[PDB]
């Protein structure tokens, strides 16, 4: 990942001929390895990447193997090298014009290959080392949204947008806020025959622009512009006229995109800037005449139906939903996704308990550990003497025995109130025994 | 090529295709559209596919195969092959052992034919076959009959008249040009042949273009399954080739979309770029390409080939983890649930296809299973099952309907069997499942046994899960239906048979049900299976026999109430099968028994609880003993293994009952008819008592008292009478059969004698009573009219005497414990003496054959040797008991004296053992050495000396074959110790015998020293290898003796030896051994024997190694002679010092001197003067019986490099000689790397030879018609080069080599491959880090990369071979660029890519065996020729004493 300045193992003249030999060659995986090994020295790495972008450029912008094949193979080599080592991405920060030649060579056929390269290429900007960001011709990139895109090519599109938002936020916002406002005009104009299934690619491109805006956040200037989108008339017409008819005819999958694009607008925040070393500060702006909270609480059942089918919505389009709206099942499912995403080593630690004193034999060992230690442990329960069941049954029986013993008459920690229990009076609870409540926790 | 070593509908279709005339075959093959039958085994269709291979071979040998001369293929021929290829695929799809299909070589030519319809059908068989490579792996050999790489020509994308001229690349001229096919004049002229054929069809047939477009899809799919790696899978393939084919699936005609589905299914099953594959089909979508296509098949009446080929792909999607998750979001689980429960218009086959999909999608991901449970999926299946059962009930079986019931039964039995998906058992009692299950059980006859097998796996698993619901299952009539089911016969279905006991054990949970199972005799189905001939193959093929035994064991241990009826049915079945033995074919009978005993093994004699109830030792004994006397069971079989383990367990329980029973049985058969079959009953009953007695460890007293009893011994006597009666009628029992019978009798009696002797608390007279009776009877027999079986009785008596032996705790302790006085009294030595006089008298009267008489001599000498071994201090003087013992000493001399002339290769072994026992005290060293000397003046000592004189005379009048047996015995160290006897044997030219005896004894060697000056003159032109070996050994041993203060002796040896020409390799080797000895001795000692230059004879060894057999001995000798010429005294001492340094670091105990000496015997023998220097000053931690001692860049001096230059510039003409010569240089480069520096820069020109004959064969590109001689010649030549680069640090020598390697590298593609790999091999073989880093910094200075890169760039040409060559050339230029990318420090740690035909096989395997050996092992190979595998020579003995002193 760091720079490498090695001895030039190959004279620079033959690396051009070597590049064009691997390009006009099938099964070139190990051939790319040699290009990476010779690019260990800075000079050959620079010459190889610029040879690669030059081959891409002259074949499509200017026009044996076909130019379509050689362009697809040129992109295949450029993208492979930027993934391995990534000190090839830093060569794009040295020239910059290399990026503009990749940008110029991006048509309706090339868009798929070109976006995948630029997502990894965007890493040069990361260390705040671009030198001339004003002369990058980024307006070509933001306009790539006109081309048809797969969800995989769109995934790579957001990557370059994330890595360049602190440089082109006002330019990026200008396109996106306009495109979404023009798209929302189009739905409202054809509202008499609007079908979210028929008009799918339209609502997909709309939800794509709205999400892209949320990534960078609004500026104090686009605050007036942001609320115009959050209160577009098509929103009211859809959830009060179209939606009821679409429920009885269309599949839930087709209805979801409008709920996503709608939740995204009211999820968007005003972001100030990168005050921290990497993270950029956020601020929540509020709405007034909008029917957002009204629509979300009216359709709280259909919204939860979408989250049943796809729980990863709470981590993307519906991430800014009020957790109030979530039904217990979805709310609990999301709680488990969020706690488990923080992966930390889980060590199996043995616990020796007696059938009679499951509580004391557990309290004695567990309380020597700390919260972090007890949270990540894979408790291997071993009931003394009695060894006749599986580790999964012992784990359960240990919890089951602890819950029977805590509400114990001899422990006297809790006093019953029918089926439930409450702690015993502070006068009856012993001073040294107060620690037993921390252990129950 | 044909195959190399059933049913009713299957037998009929097989017989029909075998009989039918060739004209009527395609009409019948067409009729078989689908396999609506049980899966067959390819073994049954051998003669069917043999005829199919033959008719296909008749078509390709008539039309052309490669040329396809007759362009118009007749309709009768084309429709015949179309019918064969179509049926073959259907047959192998639904058959077992698919890899057996050996007709693939004749299928291939149809792919490249001008008949579009045939090519498609041939590719469909290859495409399906390739799909099973990852599953069986044995099928790759079946597909190796056709070339898979040639299919890559079909891969090319099809366009509307793209290339009207085919471009071709040719060898020798190396040019590529166009060829116009547009002429269309004649079918002939319009490996490159197959590729050109396709190029013709692409442009010439544009009308039937759709048929060739789908040919590329099948060819692609077959190659995806073969090697997904060497395929054109690019990012461009995913961008356009992937979505183009799935568009065809959704739009093009059924013939086209069927083949496109096959191609998609291959990429899918091989998981190649699988993430993007699922993404291309839009699997997540509610109306996706895959989701909508399912409704297309389910609702429309599409062709069955398309419906099957689609449903097969759909089932493979349900197997993919991420695909099934995407299909789940489309609503696949919601579709299958609604389609089955709501839509009843669907066919029984399509309904079953939907259930079949769920049988996979419910087990791949947990998420769809939880959704199935929430959608009440089990209730949907139960409702549908009850409906389907009711329909079939009472009506003629509908195959489709029964298959639907079978799929519902599979899905439920499998859901219940799967632990994780046990949630399916929730709505069981509520649902229609118990109702349909009882209905099936009541009318079992109306359904498949495979349905009834799933029925048990569902009912049983449900009962076992929650046994609290068993009353509800009984209440639903499920147990009553099961009993009704058990009234019907057993089916030939292993699934039914194996699942039956599991349901019985699950029914046994209710105590009321056990009374019904016992009452209704339902357990009879479990036992009767063992006696049904038809089931026997199935019980064997599956582990049904073993499974039933485990079941009986578990059923009896958990519920011992059935123990009575289980024990009753076990021993009843044992008797029923025993009854079949007489009226059954032995091959089948042994199969039935093997299955029964595989059950018996697991059911009886288990250490488990309640098992004692079903195990009756008496019942088991009577049946096992009876069975053994009716059928002959071979030891090799597992039946014998199981039978004898149970018989051993019965014998262990009551040893006495088993023997008294077989004693009553054996004499009962003797009273019966004396027939040949009754003979085998008595033979087999003795062979079983012999196994029981030999395998018995602890023996009880009552068994021993039964053996010594008059009742048992009287029966034994009647056996000897019955057996000797058989010797009267020679027509009935042949002499050979009677000899075998006699040998069985004596083995039987010897066995009972052995157990009585071994048994503790055994009286001396109790053993002597049996010994007495048995020996006295044996001795009376050898005094009858019938002398024909004399050798058989004498062999028996030898083993009788052998029983009385000491327990053998002291090394070689063999004397008579009790029988000494008995045998002395009965005058065994005196009768043996009379036996020798009588037999030799018959030879005077010419009443016995000379060959026959020598066999009698062997018999008398064999018995005598064993008798005299047990006599205490025989030929040892002691005044008190020298009365009768002395008489035996004289008997030995008389016996030997009589039969001295009549000894042979057979008798000489016994004569040696008699002499070995006569000289025992001197031989095994019992004497005090000084006492042994004073003993010499004895009657006993003088008697043994005359026996030695008989033995020497006997040995000297025997030829090379006879003597070889006892050429190196320990008796000669005593016999030849007398100077007079030593000269007697030397004059009789038996130099071998003397060599071995001298190596061991100093006194014997003392006499050999005296001959060395005399025999020095005969060494030149000797022709006797043993004589040359004796001389060379005598010289080196006398040099080592001189090291231990002798010195003056080896100086006195003066002479001149000039060796004569020899065409014999045995003589040439022995001549070389003499040179090797003289040469190496002149290194550290002063030897005055002057010989001709060792190179004169070394060259002879190189020339003779090509023609001679057993070449190893010559290569070792020549290489050791080269080493001993070049190696200095300083280098030889340092080689020995280094060998001892390895056993110094270990700092272990190493207690004795003898251990250090015999372990380092090779080092000892290399230079004993150097070996003694190391131990004396650098003393080790050797105890030696007195506490312990204190302990703690190859630059050699004085090497003779003239031989290295000589051998380096030799150049042999012969193929073999060159390999050995280059191998020799490889050893020198390793042993003394300083020899390279001796080469003058002019001598660098001779290196070219090694590079040239290494480039002759490319190791990577394996060429055709290569010879293994050429391959190892190329290898060792290149190996010599890389050994120079790794074992030396001579920069200018390496710089010259690399210069010539780089000059040769771009001369040809062959040279580019072999040299780029050679330059890589110099680095990949990393001898040292400093040597590797020297070669690493040198190749970058030399610009090696620039040379191989430019070479590969120039050889770039559009040729299908280029892709193969690139995968080869990139490997060395990747490794080399990688080392030069990483710093010098981490460069080393970098790894790569991070009887004439019977004699030809002997010489080729020798070329593989030649290798560089470690110096420790190489020095050992030298010691092997002088020491001759003797663990201790006399030189080692005197050395040990010097070390301690």
């Amino acid at each position: 990942i760091a720079e490498r300045e090695a001895a030039a193992s190959v004279p620079i003249d033959i690396v051009f001929g070597l590049i064009h030999m691997v390009l006009q060659c099938g099964n070139r995986r190990n051939l790319y390895r040699i290009i990476h090994n010779i690019s260990a020295n800075k000079e050959v790495r620079i010459f190889s990447v610029e040879t690669l972008v030059n081959s891409i450029y002259q074949a499509v912008v200017e026009g044996v193997i076909a130019p379509e094949v050689i362009t697809k193979r040129g992109f295949e080599a450029l993208t492979y090298l930027c993934t391995k080592s990534s000190d090839f991405t830093t060569v794009f920060s040295y020239n910059t014009e290399l990026i503009n030649k990749i940008l110029q060579a991006t048509n309706k056929r090339t868009i798929s290959e070109s976006v995948k390269l630029l997502s990894t290429v965007g890493d040069c900007f990361n260390n705040d080392k671009v030198a001339e960001p004003e002369n990058i011709e980024v307006r070509k990139y933001i306009g790539f949204l006109e081309y048809d895109m797969t969800d995989d090519t769109f995934k790579h599109f957001c990557e370059f947008i994330k890595k360049t938002d602190r440089f082109y936020r006002p330019m990026y916002l200008l396109y996106l806020m306009g495109g979404s406002k023009k798209s929302l005009e189009e739905c409202l104009d054809k509202k008499a025959e609007f079908n979210s299934h028929t008009h799918h690619k339209g609502i997909i491109k709309l939800v794509r622009m709205l999400s892209l805006v949320n990534i960078m956040g609004i500026t104090e200037t686009y605050l007036d512009s942001l609320m115009e989108l959050r209160e577009m008339p098509f929103w009211e017409y859809y959830f009060n006229i179209i939606l009821p008819k679409e429920k009885e005819s269309l599949y839930a999958s087709s209805i979801l995109p409008l709920f996503k694009a709608f939740v995204i607008v009211h999820t968007i925040q005003m972001y100030i800037g990168r005050n921290e070393n990497i993270n950029e500060f956020s601020e929540i702006p509020n709405s007034d005449s909008s029917i957002y909270y009204s629509v979300v609480e009216k359709e709280k059942d259909l919204i939860n139906t979408f989250i049943q089918a796809d729980p990863d919505l709470l981590f993307h389009a519906f991430a800014g939903l009020q957790k109030k709206i979530l039904d217990f099942d979805n709310k609990r499912i999301y709680f488990y996704k969020k706690i488990r995403e923080d992966v930390q080593l889980r060590p199996t630690i043995s616990l020796m308990v007696q059938r009679g004193a499951v509580f004391e034999d557990t309290f004695h060992q567990l309380m020597r550990l700390n919260g972090e230690q007890v949270r990540n442990a894979k408790f291997n329960i071993k009931f003394a003497g009695e060894e006749g069941v599986d580790a999964g049954g012992l784990t359960r029986e240990w919890y089951s025995e602890l819950s029977k013993e805590m509400f114990n008459a001899n422990y006297a920690l809790f006093t019953p109130i029918g089926s439930s229990y409450q702690p015993n009076h502070i006068s009856h609870i012993n001073p040294e025994h107060l620690v037993y409540f921390k252990f129950i926790g | 090529g044909p195959m190399k070593i059933p049913g009713k509908q299957i037998s009929n279709t097989i017989k029909q295709l075998s009989n039918l005339p060739e004209e009527e075959l395609p009409t019948y093959l067409n009729n078989i559209y689908e396999w609506r039958c049980a899966k067959t085994d390819l073994l049954y269709w051998v003669d069917v596919l043999d005829r199919f291979d033959e008719i296909l071979k008749a078509v390709v040998t008539e039309y052309g195969l490669g040329q396809f001369q007759n362009k118009p293929m007749k309709e009768s021929d084309k429709e015949m092959v179309y019918a064969i290829l179509k049926f073959q695929k259907l047959l192998v799809e639904n058959s077992s052992n698919k890899s057996m299909f050996s007709s693939f070589d004749v299928v291939e030519p149809f792919i490249y034919s001008f008949e579009l319809d045939l090519a498609i059908e041939a590719l469909y068989l290859v495409s399906f076959f390739a799909s099973k490579i990852h599953i069986q792996r044995s099928i790759k050999t079946s597909m190796a009959l056709m070339k898979m790489e040639t299919l890559k020509t079909l891969i090319e994308r099809v366009k509307e008249k793209p290339q009207s001229m085919y471009t071709y690349y040719d060898e020798t001229t190396n040019n590529c040009k166009r060829v116009s096919i547009k002429k269309a004049v004649k079918k002939g002229i319009y490996q490159e042949i197959r590729r050109f054929i396709h190029a013709i069809r692409l442009h010439e047939m544009a009308e039937q273009h759709e048929k060739l477009k789908i040919i590329r899809m099948l060819a692609f799919s077959a190659l995806v399954y073969y090697n997904y790696t060497d395929l054109p899978i690019d990012s461009e393939f995913i961008s356009r080739d992937l979505p183009e084919t799935l568009a065809i699936i959704n739009t093009e005609s059924y013939q086209m979309r069927e083949a496109a589905v096959t191609m998609i299914d291959a990429i899918f099953r091989m998981r190649i770029r699988h993430s993007a594959v699922i993404a291309a089909m839009n699997a997540q979508s509610h109306e996706g390409m895959i989701m909508n296509l399912l409704k297309k098949v389910v609702n429309e009446d599409v062709p069955e080939h398309f419906a099957i080929v689609f449903f097969n792909f759909l089932s493979s999607c349900f197997a993919s983890g991420p695909c099934v998750s995407a299909l789940f979001s489309a609503g696949i689980v919601q579709y299958v649930c609604n389609t089955l429960r709501d839509q009843p218009d669907i066919s029984y086959r399509k309904r079953m296809r939907l259930v079949m999909g769920a049988n996979t999608f419910l087990f791949t991901l947990p998420a769809p299973f939880t959704w199935f449970i929430s959608e009440n999926g089990i209730r949907i299946l139960s409702k549908e099952l009850l409906l389907a059962v009711d329909v079939a009930l009472g009506n003629i079986k509908d195959h489709d309907l029964l298959m639907y019931i079978n799929s519902i039964m599979k899905i439920i039995s499998q859901l219940f069997k799967n632990a994780g998906t046990a949630e399916a058992m929730r709505g069981f009692l509520e649902g229609e499942f118990p109702r349909a299950i009882s209905l099936i059980l009541f009318h079992s006859e109306e359904f498949t046994p495979s349905i009834l097998a799933y029925l048990f796996s569902a009912v049983g698993d449900y009962i076992h899960n929650e046994p609290s619901n068993l009353p509800f299952i009984i209440e639903a009539g499920i147990f009553d239906g099961f009993v009704m089911c058990m009234k019907k016969e057993l089916p030939e279905s292993p699934d039914f048979l194996l699942e039956l006991p599991n349901l019985i054990e699950a029914f046994f949970l209710n105590s009321e049900l056990i009374k019904k199972i016992d009452e209704e005799n339902i357990l009879d189905r479990i036992f009767e299976s063992f006696e049904i001939v038809n089931l026997s193959n199935i019980i064997l093929m599956y582990d049904i026999g073993r499974a039933y035994g485990i079941f009986l064991e578990n059923l009896v241990r958990h519920y011992p109430i059935i123990s009575l009826t289980v024990k009753e049915k076990i021993y009843n079945t044992m008797k029923n099968l025993e009854s079949m033995i007489p009226n059954t074919d032995p091959e089948l009978m042994r199969l039935l028994l093997g299955n029964l005993f595989r059950m018996m093994h697991r059911a009886v004699y288990r250490k488990t609880t309640n098992n004692q109830l079903i195990t009756d030792k008496g019942l088991l004994n009577n049946r096992i003993i009876s069975m053994l006397m009716l059928i002959e069971i071979p030891t090799e079989t597992e039946l014998y293994t199981d039978v004898m383990n149970i018989l051993m367990e019965v014998f262990d329980e009551d040893q006495t009952y088993v023997i008294s029973y077989i004693a009553k049985v054996i004499d009962r058969v003797m009273k019966n008819k004396v027939t040949l079959e009754n003979i085998e009953k008595i033979k087999r009953i003795l062979l079983i008592v012999n196994y029981l007695i030999f395998k018995n460890e602890e023996t009880c007293e009552e068994f021993i008292k039964h053996c010594t009893s008059k009742g048992f011994l009287q029966i034994v006597k009647r056996i000897s009478q019955y057996f000797d009666n058989l010797k009267k009628d020679t027509a009935l029992v042949s002499v050979a059969k009677n000899e075998s019978l006699t040998n069985l009798y004596y083995s039987f009696t010897m066995g009972i004698l052995k157990t009585v002797y071994r048994y503790s608390k055994t009286n001396a007279k109790e053993y002597l009573k049996i010994f007495g009776l048995l020996v006295e009877d044996l001795l009376s027999k050898t005094e009858q009219i019938d002398h024909l079986y004399y050798t058989q009785r004498m062999h028996g008596l030898k083993n009788y005497i052998m029983v009385d032996k000491s327990p053998q705790q002291y090394p070689q302790k063999n004397e008579f414990v009790v029988t000494q006085e008995y045998l002395m009294g009965i005058n065994l030595s005196e009768t043996l003496m009379e036996h020798a006089k009588n037999s030799v008298s018959m030879l005077k009267d010419e009443k016995i054959t000379m060959d026959a008489h020598k066999k009698v001599v062997s018999s008398i000498l064999e018995v005598l040797s064993i008798y005299v071994r047990g006599i205490k201090n025989l030929f040892v003087p002691v005044k008190e008991p020298k009365k009768k013992v002395c008489e035996i000493e004289e008997h030995v001399l008389i016996i030997v004296e009589l039969l001295m002339d009549y000894i042979d290769k057979s008798s000489i072994e016994h004569l040696l053992n008699i002499v070995k026992t006569a000289f025992f005290v001197t031989l095994r060293k019992q004497i005090t050495k000084e006492m042994d000397r004073e003993n010499e003046g004895s009657a006993e000592y003088k008697r043994r000396n005359i026996l030695g004189s008989f033995f020497i005379s006997v040995f000297l009048n025997l030829p090379k074959e006879e003597t070889e047996a006892v050429l190196k015995s320990d008796i000669f160290t005593i016999l030849v110790k007398n100077k007079k006897t030593f000269k007697q044997v030397y004059n009789k030219n038996c130099f071998g015998l003397l060599q071995y005896a001298a190596i061991k004894e100093s006194r014997v060697f003392s006499h050999l020293v005296s001959f060395i000056p005399k025999m020095t003159k005969q060494v030149g032109a000797s022709t006797d290898p043993a004589f040359l070996k004796l001389y060379a050994v005598g010289l080196v041993f006398v040099a080592m003796r001189d090291t231990l203060k002798k010195t003056t002796v080896l100086s006195r040896f003066i002479g001149n030896i000039v060796f004569a020409e020899s065409t014999c390799p045995a003589v040439v080797e022995a001549q070389g051994i003499v040179i090797l000895a003289i040469v190496k001795l002149k290194i550290e000692y002063n030897l005055a024997i002057t010989i001709e230059d060792p190179i004169i004879h070394l060259n002879r060894i190189y020339a003779i190694v090509e023609t001679a057999e057993q070449k190893e001995g010559l290569v070792i000798l020549a290489n050791l002679l080269i080493r001993r010429v070049i190696e200095s005294k300083e280098a030889a001492k340092e080689a020995v010092d280094t060998i001892i340094k390895n056993k110094h670091l270990g700092k272990s105990r190493m207690y004795t001197v003898h251990t250090v000496c015999s372990n380092l015997r090779n080092a000892l023998f290399y230079s004993i003067s150097s070996f003694l220097e190391y131990l004396s000053s650098n003393f080790e931690c050797i105890s030696a019986g007195w506490e312990e001692i204190r302990h703690k860049i190859k630059i050699y001096s004085g090497l003779n490099a003239e031989l290295f230059r000589t051998l380096f510039v030799h150049r042999a003409t012969g193929k073999m000689e060159q390999i050995v010569r280059i191998h020799s240089l490889c050893l020198l480069v390793v042993s003394f790397p300083q020899l390279i520096s001796t080469l003058v820069p002019e001598d660098y020109s001779f290196f070219m030879y090694f590079l040239e004959n290494h480039a002759a064969y490319s190791k990577s590109l394996k060429p055709s018609a290569f010879q293994q001689e050429d391959k190892t010649l190329a290898y060792w030549s290149g190996h010599f080069i890389m050994l120079i680069f790794n074992h030396t640090t001579y920069v200018e020598v390496k710089k010259y080599i690399l210069e010539k390697v780089l000059e040769l590298l771009p001369t040809s593609i062959n040279a580019t491959v072999i040299f780029s790999e050679l330059i890589q091999e110099i680095l990949t073989m990393r001898f040292s880090k400093n040597t590797f880093d020297e070669n690493t910094a040198l190749v970058k200075e030399m610009n090696c990369l620039e040379v191989m890169i430019r070479s590969t760039m120039q050889i770039d040409n559009r040729r299908k071979d280029y892709g193969s060559i690139m995968e080869i050339l990139t490997k060395p230029m990747e490794y080399i660029t990688r080392i030069l990318a990483v710093d010098e420090k981490e460069a080393f740690y970098e790894e790569v890519t991070q009887q004439s035909s019977s004699e030809q096989s002997e010489k080729n395997e020798f070329l593989k065996s030649l290798c560089i050996l470690p110096i420790s092992k190489l020095i050992g190979k030298e010691m092997e020729i002088f020491n001759a595998d003797e663990r201790m020579p006399f030189v080692q003995k005197i050395l040990e004493g010097s070390i301690i002193s």
